């Protein structure tokens, strides 16, 4: 722990938890949001026999544990799970006590207000954090980009959000949430791999196939033409070496998996591709600034490490929108940490401690005070 | 009895040799497996860079 | 052979092959999918000395043959085995030549596309069928029920599939395959009988214990309470007369075997009971029609001859789902033939010959034509 | 007897009984599980004329006694035989009274639950042991190896068991018992020696030929090539000096006897070699940890004193499984005592007396209490 | 005499085990050698890539 009473910066992103100290450039403890529980009961002795397993421990013990998600698309299952994982993060991973450091947290866009009230109340009772602040990840990604104008595409693991912000002003009237995310990607890839001869249901293979998505997946420039040329495609077809050692070969599926977000009709969504959701979002607001939105679009999330989103994005928007002004996307490398960086940025300036949510305000007005203290 | 003692001595010598060679094999085995774990890592990563060439 | 050129209707169900002519009410040649091979080599003469043994011949010669499964959970071992068994079915059992009759076949849900392309190609080259059509068994069971709305639970011998179909349209996004089936049932019963003192490994006892499952098995209304009262249970305990003549007595095991599908944690599956798989399947799709899915669930397969699936099904779904609307299951007697009946139904109408897969289409576009001709 | 009330540690292995005190490194009284009875009736006087003969006494009196096995492949013939042999072990061999020492026992894997209930009840009534604990020999061999991950191959004299345990947790769903063991080895060798000109039926020659297996037997690296070169093989052919003094010469049989476990088709088993049984066992469980199972396989039993199991094991598993990761077997010398060592290990720690099965618990709940007290 | 034949049996057992272990050590050390050499070659090439980056 630093000698100074600097604040805690924790991004509880929908899919990854990244925690550390204020003034740091990158979060120190970063782990996926999976939680493992003993698949069977206790009869043995001498070691183990522990209920909750979180972090890399559960990653190593994936096979023996039922792998469960305490949060999915924002919905909260069991607050005890968050209690334990935050205990682990603060003491076993961050080696910090929350008594002496206020916490800045980031929440998924348009999270329930009742969810905020309950989570804040359990937090304040269970923990002894001196002060509090929670913010939407959209403005955090904006801060990471450091440009007040643009539309943020936050692609988490449970929801994809499109949020327009002009000159550092939120536009909730033009903000939308789409239920397509990593979960859907894994599902669709699971069914295609089932049609390829490999049919698995458990979560270990879920992580294997999301790793495959991280490594080999394409974003098709032209879809049906690329499957037409991918009929044989000995060179274009790509293989992976699974940890057991078998060589699993995939061809068109590499660019037929992310395509589903662009083409939701593959597995039955009324909503069109996410580019349509950015398009409608843009036109909902006044006409004039729309061009700037076209030229200032930002994309954020862990998924963004994949190739192909930028070219597809610009080409389709230019197809939909007039091609007079030039559209260009901006995306700094390793932007999944960017939100946490913005949290540090929030703690950088000396005005931030004017609106810390202190203990006594919550003791006076209950959780309801946040309704007036954040917004 | 003397011949039994000589044979027992030789057998014990051989058995201690067995155990020492087994330990040496163990150490070598661990080192080779690690070497290879990191070899496959660096090979995969060179391939990933080549994938970068494809994205370019 | 009928004087008319009516089509062949063949259900190659995962566990049973049922073949016959179109316009017939029930398949004529029905046999299990086991295949027997000589356990030793040839030195004797005067009789026998034949490699492949299929059908009732292998059933009578179970002891002398290594009993092997050419298909397990959809996976194909050796196409030569299917070649021989289809030869036997067409000529020795159906007494029909496939030259003059197009074939309608049913395939296991979500079968590999590569499997379809290879099986169709070997079929067309080896055989001389004039025309072809292959369909998923889900819509066949739907046709047997004759109601366009419902969720089909296909419980084969290798896989159990849950497929929702609303107003006669498939919902692949909410379709799932579970690796629990007859094989698992026999295995689990084998280990319990091993704990009862009788330990066998060979397939003859596999068939004996599946017969026991057909005859005596219960589906427990309440599980732990029924073993608690089954401690002694002289009346509730039930016995079987094995063909050798020994009397083998089983008590709670009768309802502790099918329970494993409902409680997979007994032998270690991450997936919960099949009722959870129907539940998740239902919610994946739009909320509104879910009630109809609750009220229109159908179950199909040879296993369905057992008692207890209906009561357990409804009670657990009512426990999981709100109990306002009444949930009722429908299951016609002898529904394992129902798929084949639906095949006959397909040949009943005069529009079916508009999309027969003729020889010349396959000769033009290879197997790939099916990718455009069926779906 | 030690002044301290330390516990008794007794391994009733299927083939050998090894008993002693807790805190000791090796069992004190170790004897084979053969039991001799008078072959004829009594007319003489002045000496002998005793019914039960156990231990080295029966070994010396093998010729005059009908040699019978109170246990074979786990099945129990006569509890009186166990009563007498335990009396002999405790008083004539261990010189200990079970009144003042709780007993830790090891049982064959997957032993009958009814067998456990009857043996525990007769034990508690006949004997006055203060407290009880019984455990599977698999975890005992695991403890002897002192590594929570691995698959245990327990090769007793009646059954060979394959049991996977990952991070100190049992996997009954992937545990199997094979009816090949020492008995089969002796039988097969008996028939081959019959084809060599020497045909014996009695048990004395059974022990002679198992001694031959202990001394001279090979595990063939390549089978048919080694009989091809063993056609003449003056150097490779090996001889034994039978206690009567005749020189009996055996060639290929040395490596054609243990091969039967690897190649069961020699004497007609549907199950393939034990390496296939370890292979299937491995794949039944989740894919990911399978590599660790490959690298952490352990073998245990008295048979393991033979050469050749390790090389054959690794080569065949590498042939079956991908050869990326390195597979290595671990087997400490004199591992047939290892189980008993693990029993001492159980008594080493001070938590073991938290779950001693005391007399009053059995008096309250009968034998049924063990159903809740061990598992 | 019986003890002496048992001693000769254990001696031959241990000597065969020694021979097997020695051959295993030799082959394992040769394999580890070639593996390390290939990894060294890739590491060389990657170091040259680092030097080129520095030149930029
Ligand atoms: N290094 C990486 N490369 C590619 N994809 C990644 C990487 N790390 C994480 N992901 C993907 O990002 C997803 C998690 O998104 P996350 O960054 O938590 O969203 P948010 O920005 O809302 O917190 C995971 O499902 C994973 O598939
Ligand atoms: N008369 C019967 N009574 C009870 N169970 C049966 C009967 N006939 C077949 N079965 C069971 O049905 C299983 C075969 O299922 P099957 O009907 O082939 O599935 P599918 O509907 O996918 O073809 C067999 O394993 C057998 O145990
Ligand atoms: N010193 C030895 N050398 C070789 N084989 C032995 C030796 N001692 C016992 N055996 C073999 O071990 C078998 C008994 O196995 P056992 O160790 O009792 O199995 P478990 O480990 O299940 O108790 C006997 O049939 C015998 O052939
Ligand atoms: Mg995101
Ligand atoms: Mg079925
Ligand atoms: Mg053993």
């Amino acid at each position: 722990d630093e000698d100074e009473t600097t604040a805690l910066v924790c991004d509880n992103g929908s899919g990854l938890v990244k925690a550390g100290f204020a003034g740091d450039d990158a979060p120190r403890a970063v782990f996926p949001s999976i939680v493992g529980r003993p698949r069977h009961q206790g009869v043995m002795v001498g070691m183990g026999q522990k209920d909750s397993y979180v972090g890399d421990e559960a990653q190593s013990k994936r096979g023996i544990l039922t792998l469960k998600y305490p949060i999915e698309h924002g919905i909260i299952t069991n607050w005890d799970d968050m209690e334990k994982i935050w205990h682990h993060t603060f003491y076993n991973e961050l080696r910090v006590a929350p008594e002496e450091h206020p916490t800045l947290l980031t929440e998924a866009p348009l999270n329930p207000k009742a969810n905020r009230e309950k989570m804040t109340q359990i937090m304040f009772e269970t923990f002894n954090v001196p002060a509090m602040y929670v913010a939407i990840q959209a403005v955090l990604s904006l801060y990471a980009s450091g440009r007040t104008t643009g539309i943020v595409l936050d692609s988490g693991d449970g929801v994809t959000h499109n949020v327009p912000i002009y000159e550092g002003y939120a536009l909730p009237h033009a903000i939308m949430r789409l239920d397509l995310a990593g979960r859907d990607l894994t599902d669709y890839l699971m069914k295609i791999l089932t049609e390829r001869g490999y049919s698995f249901v458990t979560t270990a293979e879920r992580e294997i196939v999301r790793d495959i998505k991280e490594k080999l997946c394409y974003v098709a420039l032209d879809f049906e033409n690329e499957m037409a040329t991918a009929a044989s495609s000995s060179s274009l077809e790509k293989s992976y070496e699974l940890p057991d050692g078998q060589v699993i070969t995939i061809g068109n599926e590499r660019f037929r998996c992310p395509e589903t977000l662009f083409q939701p009709s593959f597995i039955g969504m009324e909503s069109a591709g996410i580019h349509e959701t950015t398009y409608n979002s843009i036109m909902k607001c006044d006409i004039d600034i729309r061009k700037d939105l076209y030229a200032n679009n930002v994309m954020s999330g862990g998924t963004t490490m994949y190739p192909g989103i930028a070219d597809r994005m610009q080409k389709e928007i230019t197809a939909l929108a007039p091609s007079t002004m030039k559209i260009k996307i901006i995306a700094p490398p390793e932007r999944k940490y960017s939100v946490w960086i913005g949290g540090s940025i929030l703690a950088s300036l000396s005005t931030f401690q004017q609106m810390w949510i202190t203990k006594q305000e919550y003791d006076e007005a209950g959780p309801s005070i946040v309704h007036r203290k954040c917004f | 009895s003397d011949k039994l003692k000589e044979a027992e001595t030789r057998a014990e010598f051989a058995e201690r040799s067995v155990t020492k060679l087994e330990k040496s094999i163990d150490d070598l085995e661990d080192e080779l497996y690690a070497q290879k774990l990191k070899y496959k890592a660096i090979s995969e990563e060179l391939d990933h860079a080549l994938n970068d060439m494809t994205s370019i």
